[PDB]
């Protein structure tokens, strides 16, 4: 297929080819042009604060090791042996000052330089040049607020920059509230998806939460129940949708601060957000302080998705078309209690961990929506999001981003599939850029 | 009978649970455990969700199945939260859970799944303190199938506590799994160990 | 691999490289040229008779669903939501008025119909049009009494064409005999073979029956036993072969109406049959009644295969080129008492269902003849289909279609594969038209 | 103990089924079942299908083995056939099945199968009508493995009744198996659950 | 009970090891057997090597796992060595594969690995010549986990012989397992059966 | 990927692309360009000794039936029917004048010839050429002192000729012992690495033993125990590397005639191969009758490996690029008394094999160096095996081949890797030669 002509999104991000979902060619040129070239998650400082704390992460279907370095900065490489490429660490986090490979016996430092080779001088006397023989490093690796990502690509924006007019969303409970904290480990369960389904859904999906979720809604008796079975209409000025240059996007419905937590949480947490929504007023102004305690559905482009107030943070690992590895980490804000942290942490991944009764509501949706994709028939056939089109606005005098005035649409599905036919054809940034230029004219287009 | 300093693999969680049950066994209290899982299982696997709860679980119950993170043989150092909690519900949690099973809009339900339990290696042991606390051990394997071509299979060993409640009833009041695969294969986790 | 030029089929049928048991390339070209294009088949009339009875099938690797329309026709749509392409109907069969998908709502009409969107005026407002957002239908849908077939295209010929000479054969029990029920459900089983390896079986494999079935038949006792380990000849004038031009071909077995079914209901059958054929002489002539109780060993191009008299009726689902999903349904004469009914229909299963000892004799033979379609040395190699080439003839006076007067050959098997080189060569039905101008005198050549 | 319209995925025959034995439990009577299915597993893993049908087989048994249509949660109108019969033998059938399995032209059994069942979650109890008659609930995995890398597993809960006959031996006179998986995965089903 | 020449597909073996469980039963002897390998399958899932050794294997044990080489149903002529020994160890040969296991410089085993066993089918008969000698046939289903995502399930009859031994305990002293697949697909066999 | 000119293995196979043990297209081109023209392993004389003893192996990913003629001579042929393409032989091992297909029984003589058909005479008449019939013959099988090798390629060298400068290393054990017998059955094991990870491990890997085999060499007790986690340095002149044209290569490690085997057996063999070596040195010479007591660790290119004197002996049979089914046999000196070389063999399993404590000590390696092959960001990284490059020599006085004078370096690598890159590009023998005409130069290059 020729991606530099082939259209898998059509204008305006209107409709998809069924075939992005299924096609393993796509997969392999998405390796490139998608997780080898934009910002992925790797971690968050609360787990790895102290020098020689690590994890391994994946980027894309590589894995890297992520170690915070003497100095505070943290660097990550591949998890590869430069000697014969068999993989260096085994475990998921740990704390050490090298990883020494089993094969071997190389031994490289926490900076990912080759430190010893067993017998060096007996073997290789002075011809082993030890300083071209460092573990691959991830060329970029950027923090928002204590979020750590990671880009293969030096020519990347500044992961700041990427944010776009998503971050202004995201500050008020990322900077603004003192700082969140995530809490590991986190639950890991494969599922037969496109790493896309799950990432289009949490971007910009407020429409199927009240029939695909309907029975955990009536079960949890959480905050959202109302909708259940698409039994309530929800409220004029209910939220928003936005989407950015980068292709992040995201969900605001206000004042839904307990999120979708049950009720044995909903009375302690609606109280925690009042008072600090109360004091944020004065910093930062009425409009960002209820930013603050408003329940955001997000995907930072392209595999990594959040439920802001409920505290879900997801990554979507992708493994083939078919196939995708789903982590689960719950965020917290620092200064709630200790306890509430605890039980913050059991209510994420009792809703939406391995055994998440809401997460499963949306397994069959994801699964044969992706396997459909291989289908002889679905193919060529268009994955519609036209919902709200010609309503967005753009460069709004109070919220930023192409923006849709309405809780429900497909907003941000559009702004995150305008992103990815300009990078599936694109070769690299530059033209990313150029391919971008009129971005959020092409979004609002009928407007 | 194990020293953890010789045999080096075992945790000492392990070592203190084996002590329980290879000190005084008694032969029916091994018949009774067997027929309370078994019928257990036989419940659970018809789906009568409610009659479980009515009559296996004990208002009292902590219902936990871990998850827990892969580190070094040799890790000293690293001290941040071990595992994370797949379920660690109380009796309300587990109500929820089981009306998102019944609730008629639980799309995932229809057609009706079928499970299969087995029930293998049980040991049972009276608590040494509390008389009326019954400490139980078995390993199971459930076989999930849904959706014409879908089966999954799960395998764990379950630590439980069981206690005489309501009408003399022995209940479930907790039960621990310690998860063996750290990333599922089976697309969930959503079945009652 | 170039399929315009390729010579996958030798002249006259003769020889096919064995690759195509194993080639997924090829396979995916298939899709295309033979499932895409071809008549398969769907249901009967007997399990979906009422208003608002469906089905799902598969088409190759789509799925669609079946449905019995107010009007009594019978219509066809792919299993797949046109919103965002999850799979609609989760079940086999049922009895509704239309059909809701759980993702976020959207409700079809047996018709096909886009009839509810969840909120439309709310968020579409009169933006959707409902009326070119139907399921997508599969464009030709006919019945052979009682005996649904659909095909994706609409240059088709009519099925009746399509079943060509072979037609001629199957009337006596399709039509003569009263009609014919399906009794269901079927039987669903995974096999590791090529579909075409059942299907090359079914359409003209005698030769095999005495020695792969040797165990079933000395076990059974049925009518046929005398073959057990080719120990008896069969008689001269035993039977016949046929072949067609659109593919579809049989074995014909004179009188053999209890067919594999085991001495238990051999008198019965011999019985019932031979007093139906009695009544039939009057309206059909001698030689069709015979036919009637005459076991018709038959595939229906491509993937449709059956044993008339003993009853079987299989679908060769395919799935990759070394994986097929078995479909068993039982086929019973209407007239039949219903205990005889009843009785067949396990015999069936019995002998040829997801423990049918008789087909489990034939599981190595066609998985490994498919799977040694992927290994090295043999991908170019040729497998034999020349028994009884040279002596088959076209436009007989009393058996039509190309025929070898003798119960066992390779006929029927030259015309499968002179239909598929045909097909996969051609980019249209005009082209394999164009093919097969001259199929008879290529598959009687040196007679 | 179960209420159908409160325990909504349960169905009438499982409720049926489950009041058999949790009622009056009689040890001994699990421990008759229990080493009657050890031995009839015994039997079939190393292929005595003759041995199987002489001494645990009883000359009135039903061998039936269903899979049943996948229809909705919620299917009222639809009345048509509900499953097909993968096996429905009377102890003729079962011998056909046996003489074939035995043929030296069996070729699909050269080289050697290797059978390994598994039994657990044994359960009787005397039928309340005919006292003769005893009711048996068990699972089975069954692990057959061939040629070198062919393993199929077949998981199955079974409701037998066995019966008194031939010198005082308990023999099958019913087996009753819903097969979980609608679309089998194991090339066939072609084993004696 | 097995006559070979009838029932064709049995071997003299297994015909054999059938006839020393059928004749008489007893009840306790059962009970005992499946507690000894209860216990035994605790300890090596909680990778207590040591323990195992010092508890449940005898000095003069005979640990043996064989792979027969698939050869025709009619076979007659061929003669050549029929299986190879995947395990055929004595106590020291135990002993250095427990070592293997517990050095610290495996690393294969970091991060820990999880196992969970599954023993079912259990029989038990004293030997007829030697009176301390009790034979002890089960099967057993391995599970093994490791580095998130390997998952290898292993199964298996065991013919096993027990003695009495240093202070009285019951002790392995051999094992026998002629393993049913052929080609492995579970990486290796590096587990105890 | 165009393998003419892409380099897969630098100059002097100083390194190779990550990707060669992860790509499934290069995979395919290795069945053409490695398997179909080279020299594969089958079996030994002492498995298949009487008229009608046969065996299947795997040559590459085809079956072959490897079966004793009445004179003497061993043919053997693809286990695949002429007919149909079913397999025609389901067991490993057995005594037979003959071969019936279960399909439709055809059967083909011990020769390979086409003997008899069912009916023939009555279905076929005189129309079959049943002397064009016969089984697709390997074209070439040769042995090297009982041990049978097999080559599709009527072009490739004599076996002698192919083993090259490896042959002299080989014959004091192969040839002037007395002569070995292999034990059988095998162990068979499927691991998920690609078939030249181990191949390469076996050629020219005694790096990783200390290392790798750390807890092995500490528990066994064997004569190497004192390298177990480098502890210790091995000796200078404790050993040497060896290379040759055609790829076969070995380390050479002095005098360990009881290798792996644990201390229950070193007494033993180290006075066996003691004594053998003294009766040695009058018929060929203190240098060679020395090699025979010295363990070697080989690979016969491509795919077959050993350690002579530990008795070890293994085939790689490659599945896909990640999948190998590893085959395990026991090498015995014939004229060694019957309990020993039983307990030998015990050893050899107990080692190496299914359970072999050793071998699995490997698998890591192995497995995540082979599927590291396949991630993004390593499938353009070298892999190293540039240790000892300029020591090495060529045309020594005394150890033939491209010889490195010590015990523990890359020198095998390379020239296995010379090897594969000159076949790789080249599409018949004439062009390997034509690309090998300088090879041990260019191992050589800066010595
Ligand atoms: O189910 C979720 C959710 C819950 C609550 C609000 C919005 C959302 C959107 C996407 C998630 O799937
Ligand atoms: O086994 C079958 C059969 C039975 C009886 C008559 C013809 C046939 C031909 C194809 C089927 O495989
Ligand atoms: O582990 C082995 C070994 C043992 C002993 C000596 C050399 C070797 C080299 C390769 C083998 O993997
Ligand atoms: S592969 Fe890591 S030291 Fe050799
Ligand atoms: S995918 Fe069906 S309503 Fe959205
Ligand atoms: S496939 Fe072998 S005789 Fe027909
Ligand atoms: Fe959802
Ligand atoms: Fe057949
Ligand atoms: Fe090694």
């Amino acid at each position: 297929m020729n991606y530099n002509n082939k259209i898998l999104v059509s204008e305006s991000g209107l409709s998809q080819k069924h075939l992005i979902h299924g096609d393993e060619e796509l997969f392999q040129h998405e390796l490139k042009t998608i997780f080898a070239r934009n910002w992925l998650f790797l971690t968050h400082d609360s787990l790895i604060p102290a020098p020689g704390d690590y994890v391994t992460a994946k980027m894309g279907i590589d894995e890297v090791i992520v170690s915070r370095q003497n100095d505070g900065s943290i660097r990550a490489f591949l998890n590869v042996c430069r000697h014969r490429g068999k993989t260096l660490v085994s475990v998921e986090a740990g704390n050490a000052k090298g990883f020494v490979c089993s094969y071997h016996g190389w031994g490289f430092g926490s900076n990912g330089e080759l430190q010893s080779v067993p017998f060096e001088k007996d073997l290789y006397g002075e011809s082993l040049n030890k300083k071209c023989l460092g573990l691959k490093e991830v060329a970029r690796v950027e923090s928002f607020h204590g979020f750590i990502y990671g880009c293969f690509d030096q020519e990347a924006p500044p992961l700041m920059d990427y944010l776009g007019d998503a971050a202004w969303y995201l500050e008020p409970m990322f900077k603004h509230s003192g700082g969140l904290e995530l809490v590991g480990p986190p639950g890991k369960v494969v599922i037969k998806a496109n790493w896309k389904a799950p990432a289009e859904n949490f971007v910009g999906d407020a429409y199927h939460v009240g029939w695909t979720h309907a029975s955990s809604l009536r079960s949890g008796e959480s905050i959202f129940s109302s909708l259940a079975g698409n039994a309530a209409l929800p409220p004029e000025g209910a939220g928003l949708q936005m989407t950015s240059k980068y292709g992040s996007g995201m969900g605001v419905l206000w004042d839904g601060y307990s999120g979708v937590h049950s009720a044995d949480l909903v009375p302690e947490l609606m109280a925690f957000g009042g008072a600090k929504q109360e004091r944020l007023n004065k910093e930062i102004g009425d409009v960002r302080a209820r930013i603050y305690r408003s329940h955001l559905n997000c995907t930072v482009f392209p595999n990594n998705s959040m439920l802001t107030c409920s505290g879900v943070f997801k990554v979507w690992n992708p493994i083939d078309a078919n196939t995708t590895e789903v982590w689960t980490y719950a965020i917290v804000e620092k200064d709630m209690p200790e306890d509430l942290k605890r039980r913050l942490a059991d209510s994420v991944q009792r809703t939406f961990g391995p055994a998440g009764f809401w997460e499963s509501d949306d397994n069959d949706n994801m699964e044969t929506a992706s396997q459909n994709g291989k289908k002889y028939q679905s193919r060529d056939s268009d994955l519609l999001s036209n919902l709200g089109f010609g309503e967005d606005v753009y460069g709004d005098a109070v919220y930023p981003g192409v923006v849709g005035k309405s809780a429900i649409g497909e907003t941000s599905y559009r702004g995150f599939y305008r992103a990815y036919q300009a990078h599936v054809s694109s070769s690299n940034w530059a033209e990313f850029e150029h391919a971008s230029s009129t971005w959020h004219t092409e979004l609002t287009k009928t407007t | 009978m194990i020293n953890i300093q010789e045999d080096k693999l075992v945790s000492a969680h392990d070592a203190e649970e084996i002590l329980r049950f290879f000190n005084c066994h008694d032969s029916a209290l091994q018949q009774e455990a067997t027929t309370l899982l078994t019928q257990e299982a036989h419940l659970l696997d018809i789906q009568a969700y409610r009659a479980w709860l009515e009559h296996c679980v004990g208002s009292e119950v902590q219902y936990q199945v871990i998850s827990r993170e892969l580190r070094a043989a040799s890790e000293r150092r690293y001290k941040l939260n071990e595992a994370m909690n797949v379920y660690n519900e109380n009796f309300q949690q587990l109500k929820v859970r089981v009306e998102h099973q019944l609730d008629p809009q639980n799309w995932g339900n229809s057609p009706k799944l079928r499970f299969t339990r087995f029930i293998t290696n049980v040991q049972a042991a009276m608590d040494v303190n509390d008389k009326e606390l019954l400490h139980i051990r078995s390993n199971v394997i459930l076989h999930r199938a849904r959706r014409g071509n879908q089966v999954d299979v799960f395998y764990a060993a379950r630590e439980d506590k069981w206690k005489r409640g309501e009408g003399g009833v022995r209940k479930l009041v907790q039960r621990f799994v310690d998860y063996p695969e750290r990333i599922l294969q089976t697309h969930n986790l959503m079945v009652f160990l």
